[PDB]
RNA sequence: ACCAGAUCAAAAGGGACAAGCAUCAAGCACGCAGCAAUGCAGCUCAAAACGCUUAGCCUAGCCACACCCCCACGGGAAACAGCAGU
């Protein structure tokens, strides 16, 4: 199907059954459906901690580099995952959400203590 | 039973046995041979037995035959570069002809193995998808990870049906 | 196998093209505004909240040029947004103008100027953007030199930055595998990257236009 | 080289010469019957441009894809008359032959 | 820098160039002159099968041998097996109504356009003693006399053609064949229609019946020439239009039928006539004619064919025991005719209802 | 961010590509040469042309439709084949 515009984007396809999310890191034409056709699958991601308490992430770094070079963009979740991986700098919103969480914790601690 | 002499010729197991895979340069092959002649018996047997294998292994290489066009039998390959390779087959057995053509125009086992590696690259184990393409459909298949909800119900803590209950 | 030609499809395409061409709306129509509802009458869309005060209080570039000789050609025009955002002088030289005469007060149209941003000028005059916006202001003939007096601040900046941890590790490992035991840190040059403020004027020449 | 036509080189049989400078060549490809697994001579018609009009009905010809289709159907040019009808020269011995019998014996020269 | 153009000597464009038009471009005398000669031999009377002068033949030609030729048979759809035999029979009863079976010795069905039956007609002509002397080809204007004459001339029947005064007419030797002037038809929509309109109306390809299921209080429009209003019907019914495939058929309610008629007169929705309001001003208004249909003979046998002169007809099948009231609107000058069904089993050939639309898929 | 060639993939050209019916056997311009005039009179087809009937397909998905008039200027007419619902 001819697409008017659009561009490659490295993103996540939400597979897995209900209440059991699981993501396939794929490089697909941005206009294509979320779980639909995709140019190439670059890895996978399991949000639910496994028996070892690990959120497994597989990133085919070679192909990820190749596609970023070819000009694929990066969805915010993928940028955050790469930042956690250390392949990219920590996302500004990751840092700022950490700080917001810290302030929330400080506020809640103060409120609980000031009974 | 299967019809015709040497019905084995009409089985994939035999057709795939062809070891001759022409280089991409070859585009056409013409087999001139005589239906009679003791010397041409080798060429006749070659046409009867091996040509099907060559064609099966080289679907795009056109193959055409010519009965009793010239006193002597021969093959002639026309390459993409316009070159013409004339191969004499008189007095040769079909096996000898096959080996000669393999030597002079067939891809070597090294090239074939290289093609095999290029092909197998596609089947990345780490990828997940329908059995048709990837080994595992969902990471749940991997042991240690949270198993699929269908086979094993998730804890009430993880099911969103009760996260909303907590929300209330 | 032969296809049946789509004559009516071709006619529709050509007719729509011609209709758009011959009824191409005027600027005074497209970029009108209702200062009561802050809605553009032509399309009926309401302007975003953050532009309400600016639309009510400030004036447009051509709305100013209409009160100058040669449409103020050769004057320096600055934007209120620029003045608020940056302490450095930013403005256009306004080399050329082309108003929409059809407007009653000739307060719409196009302009071309030499951009000076943050006190750094450009090499050529190009088309303006956001002409239709309301955040424009005029540099008075007097005070022009004092206002545009810009002291070039020291521009020296980081030549390179560290790689992200994993990329650094990958590069180092590849080097060691190749035997390149040079322990010098791997750095990523950034001078090549010309960072520009998000509000920097864009190429109006490649911008689109509204339609009816 | 970078021809837009599909089949670069094809050997066929001339089966018509009722078109100016154009010869109607029939090309036969062995095709695998998916069921019987026997190969059959599927045939297709091609038009070869012949400037010299040297094609004769029954000749075996080699056709080279033109760089671009020069007509609604003319997509090849006659590269070489492989076997002039009834004037076959044994490529092996280069001597003329009539069927399976040499005209000039190879020992002639 | 600067330039100017001159409001004098101007060259100017036009308003509303209307490329739509461009694409529209892109995409008694016989009695008093000829009967005297004829009544001095064989007569070939050509009758248009679609249009069904016969009773006046005894005075026109006199008491001589006559052969009936039903023309334009190929354009008639095959409603049911043996329809050719049924048509031959129908012609036979029509002649009996009007004549000895003047004597008519043979009734045959021919199609000059397709050359169907012409050779058999020639063989019959040459096979028997009874057919000796000259041949006079009599018929109406649209019957196809010209086509049949050309066909016979281009055949072994003739021993090339000459023109002789009777009025100069064509002839060829066989004794001489005589092609008489065509008898013009009165009250014909073709007379009102122009050359292009007549060409469109006249079917050049085999007709495809178009069936439509209609409930009481509805209206059908065959071009802008014919209209039918179905009402006072105890049950729904089916109407099969047999007309030129390129004649639009439009179905509407009785309320909107008029307003649509004025709005779309001419134009393209009702492609006949053409010229818009200009042509419609001269075009006669559609006068009304009331009709009552007999008991509905099932849902497969037509009860009546309503013919709008030469444009076409509509076969009506009501439901069993159902009696329907109809009002046919036809141009003032021309006439509307209710006749026994020419193709009574034409309703059967059809497909299936498409959407809520009354139309049936055409087979 | 620009260019880069890279990636993606239209239109166009070549090839490939469902089922039944021959009680669908001829299609009727379906070809070629020439810069053009113009000439040549050819082209497909019992190895199934042409035509009628049925069907979404070769499923990470793909093709097509978007109420109808194949299209949609225009007209018919007021459109859930988006979700929930009648
Ligand atoms: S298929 Fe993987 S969680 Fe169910
Ligand atoms: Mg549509
Ligand atoms: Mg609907
Ligand atoms: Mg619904």
């Amino acid at each position: 199907k001819a697409y008017r515009g659009g561009h490659l984007t490295i993103r996540l396809a939400l597979g897995g059954c209900t209440n059991r999310p699981f993501y396939r890191i794929v490089a697909a034409h941005n206009k294509c459906p979320r779980d639909g056709r995709f140019v190439e699958q670059l890895g996978s991601y399991d949000p639910l901690p496994n028996s070892h308490g690990e959120k497994l992430v597989a990133l085919n770094l070679d192909r990820i580099r190749h596609w970023i070079g070819c000009g694929a963009h990066l969805s915010k979740p993928m940028e955050k995952l790469l930042g956690l991986a250390g392949f990219f700098p920590l996302h500004p919103m990751m840092i700022t959400n950490a700080e917001r969480l810290r302030r929330k914790r400080a506020r809640e601690v103060l409120l609980a203590s000031q009974k | 039973p299967m019809k015709g002499r040497f019905p084995i010729r009409r089985t994939l197991q035999y057709l795939s046995q062809g070891n001759v895979v022409f280089k991409d340069s070859v585009k056409v092959m013409t087999v001139n041979y005589n239906t009679h002649g003791e010397l041409g018996e080798g060429a006749r047997k070659f046409v009867f037995f091996n040509i099907p294998q060559i064609q099966y292994k080289n679907p795009w290489v056109q193959i055409m035959m010519f009965k009793n066009m010239t006193p002597s039998p021969f093959l002639r390959f026309y390459l993409d570069s316009g070159e013409q390779v004339l191969v004499d087959v008189e007095t040769k057995s079909n096996k000898e002809i096959m080996e000669h053509i393999r030597k002079i125009l067939g891809k070597n086992e090294e090239t074939l193995r290289e093609e095999e590696e290029e092909k197998k690259q596609l089947s990345h184990p780490a990828n997940f998808g329908p059995r048709k393409y990837c080994l595992r459909e969902c990471i749940c298949e991997v042991e240690g990870q949270v198993p699929c909800p269908s086979l094993v119900p998730l804890p009430k803590e993880m099911r969103g049906k009760y996260k909303a209950a907590l929300k209330a | 196998k032969k296809v049946r030609p789509r004559l009516i499809a071709e006619l529709a395409r050509r007719v729509r093209a011609l209709r758009e061409q011959l009824n191409r709306p005027r600027d005074s129509q497209l970029y009108a505004v209702d200062y009561e509802t802050l809605t553009r009458p032509f399309s009926g869309r309401r302007l975003p909240v953050r532009a309400w005060a600016d639309v009510r209080r400030e004036s447009r570039l051509l709305q100013l040029l209409g009160r100058l000789p040669l449409f103020g050609l050769g004057r320096l025009v600055t934007r209120k947004s620029w003045l608020w955002q940056h302490d450095e002088p930013c403005y256009w030289r306004l080399t050329r103008v082309r108003p929409d005469y059809t407007a009653q007060n000739l307060d719409h149209g196009k302009a071309w100027g030499i951009l000076t941003f943050k006190g750094k000028t450009e090499s050529e005059a190009r088309e303006i953007e956001h002409v239709m916006y309301h955040d424009w202001r005029l540099v008075p003939k007097h005070e022009e030199e004092a206002f545009t007096a810009f002291t070039p601040a020291p521009e020296d900046s980081l030549a390179s930055v560290p790689y992200p941890p994993l990329l650094r590790a990958m590069i180092i490992a590849e080097r060691q595998k190749n035997g390149d035991t040079s322990t010098e840190e791997p750095m990523l040059n950034v001078q090549r990257i010309r960072m520009e403020p998000w509000d920097y004027p864009a190429k109006q020449e490649d911008k689109g236009r509204a339609k009816g | 080289v970078r021809s837009s036509v599909h089949a670069r080189w094809i050997v066929g049989k001339v089966i018509g010469t009722k078109m100016q400078k154009t010869a109607k060549v029939r090309v036969t490809r062995l095709v695998l019957d998916p069921y019987l697994l026997k190969y059959f001579n599927k045939r297709k018609t091609y038009f070869a441009h012949d400037a010299l009009q040297q094609c004769t009905v029954g000749d075996i010809v080699l056709l080279r894809a033109l760089p671009v289709p020069r007509a609604k159907h003319v997509k090849h040019e006659l590269a070489e008359i492989v076997f002039k009808v009834g004037k076959v020269i044994d490529p092996v011995t280069g001597k003329p032959c009539a069927g399976t019998t040499y005209l000039e014996s190879p020992l002639s020269s | 820098q600067e330039r100017f153009l001159f409001p004098e000597y101007i060259l100017d464009p036009e308003p509303q160039p209307t490329r739509e038009k461009q694409l529209q471009e892109l995409q008694e005398q016989y009695l008093e002159l000829v009967s005297a000669a004829l009544r001095r031999s064989l007569v070939l009377y050509m009758v248009d099968l679609l249009d069904l002068l016969l009773p006046d033949l005894p005075a026109l030609v006199g008491p001589k041998q006559l052969i009936v030729l039903g023309n334009k048979v190929d354009l008639l759809p095959q409603d049911a097996p043996g329809y050719r035999q049924r048509l031959r029979e129908r012609l036979w009863e029509d002649c009996a109504r009007a004549l000895l079976l003047t004597v008519v010795r043979d009734v045959r069905l021919i199609s000059a356009k397709t050359g169907y039956g012409v050779e058999e007609l020639i063989s019959a002509l040459q096979r028997s003693w009874r057919y000796r002397g000259d041949v006079y080809l009599v018929g109406a204007t649209n019957a196809g006399k010209s086509t049949l004459f050309n066909t016979l001339l281009e055949s072994d029947y003739c021993t090339r053609a000459t023109i002789s005064p009777w009025l100069n007419l064509l002839k060829f030797p066989i004794h001489w064949f005589y092609d008489t002037p065509g008898i013009t038809k009165e009250n014909c929509i073709l007379n009102l229609l122009t050359e292009k309109e007549v060409n469109i109306v006249l079917p050049t390809q085999s007709i495809v019946p178009r069936t439509f299921v209609l409930k009481p209080g509805m209206v059908l429009f065959l071009g802008a020439i014919g209209r039918i209003d179905f009402l006072q019907g105890n049950q729904s019914a089916w109407f099969t239009v047999v007309a030129s495939n390129i004649l639009p058929v439009h179905i509407t309610s009785l309320d909107r039928a008029d307003a649509l008629y004025q709005k779309h007169a001419g134009h393209t929705l009702l492609q006949i006539p053409m010229g818009g309001k200009e042509r419609m001003a001269g075009f006669p208004p559609l006068v009304a004619e009331d009709i009552m249909l007999k008991e509905g003979l099932g849902a497969s046998e037509a009860v009546a064919d309503i013919k709008f002169s030469s444009a076409g007809w509509v076969s009506v099948t009501p439901n069993f025991k159902d009696r329907l009231h109809l009002r046919g609107y036809t141009p003032e000058g021309t006439v509307l005719t209710v006749r026994p069904p020419l193709l009574p089993y034409i309703v059967n050939i059809k497909g299936q209802r498409i959407k809520k639309s009354v139309a049936y898929k055409t087979k």
